[PDB]
């Protein structure tokens, strides 16, 4: 469905996704300051996994959070389309 | 022996993951190469063959033991032909998410694959047999469908469509009974 977002504390955040492919070898999440010339950061959990924690965010700031299904019919490429949102903490 | 599959078009992904949940004694995946290390949850030889030496992997690219293959984050990526000659010699479909270009590839390592194109009729169909997206993204997969058949019509094994998702899947099934001969 889509990505839900809770804050943990001003630096981090629980983001959640909904499992809707059955085999996936990882899930891959991306996640940097919405609008920004500074590269994305990135990480991966198992296929198993349907949450993550993104800490190290500057408070306050707009990041763009990511997240893409690899199958394990792939070796590297996402599942199209993946899911986003545009989240920042402090509230 | 079983024909590896490789589905394109929109839903492709569903339509992959489908036939697995549903006929997992007649199709399967393969373990494909890297060479990036490890990671602590992951297992070689189920995740992926963790490969040692870059310029192993980089001789058997070169060597074309790879139906697809690429740098990735610094590291490397393939399907290796082997890996999915092992999964056909089991008797099980090779579910395979691959470019287009990957089906010349396979067809000139004697391995037979089944193309099949998801075609959508317009930009309304899209929406019609995918309705997990927005508009804006209909359009973006309408337009790289449109550009897919263009270039790779020849590819295909077939060319399947419907108005729904449903009728996408009877047909992409049919077809590969059909052609298991």
């Amino acid at each position: 469905f889509m990505l839900e977002v809770k804050e943990a504390s001003p630096t981090s955040i629980q983001i959640s996704w909904v499992l809707h492919l059955r085999h996936v070898r990882y899930y891959r999440i991306t996640y940097g300051e919405t609008g920004g010339n500074s590269p994305v950061q990135e990480f991966t959990v198992p296929g198993s996994k349907s949450t993550a924690t993104i800490s190290g965010l500057k408070p306050g700031v707009d990041y763009t959070i990511t997240v893409y299904a690899v199958t394990i019919f792939s070796a590297y490429r996402s599942a199209w389309p993946p899911i986003s949102i545009n989240y920042r903490t402090g509230s | 022996y079983a024909r590896p599959i490789i589905i394109l078009g929109p839903t492709k992904d569903r339509a992959n993951d489908d036939l697995l949940s549903e006929f997992p004694d007649k199709f399967g995946s393969c373990v494909p190469h890297t060479t990036r290390p490890k990671r602590e949850y992951e297992i070689d030889g189920r995740d992926y063959h963790f490969v040692s030496s870059r310029e192993k992997m980089e001789k058997d690219i070169q060597a074309h033991k790879f139906i697809e293959a690429g740098q990735y984050n610094s590291h490397l990526y393939g399907t290796s032909v082997q890996s999915v000659r092992e999964v056909a010699e089991q008797g099980k479909h090779c579910i395979l998410d691959v470019s287009a270009n990957a089906v010349r590839r396979l067809q000139a390592a004697h391995l037979h694959p089944i193309a099949i194109f998801i075609r959508p009729r317009s930009l309304e169909n899209v929406l019609e047999i995918n309705k997990r997206i927005t508009e804006e993204q209909a359009r973006k997969a309408f337009d790289r469908a449109t550009k897919l058949e263009q270039e790779f019509t020849e590819c295909f094994s077939a060319i399947v469509e419907g108005d729904s998702f449903e009728e996408i899947y009877h047909k992409v099934k049919r077809v590969i009974e059909d052609l298991s001969g």
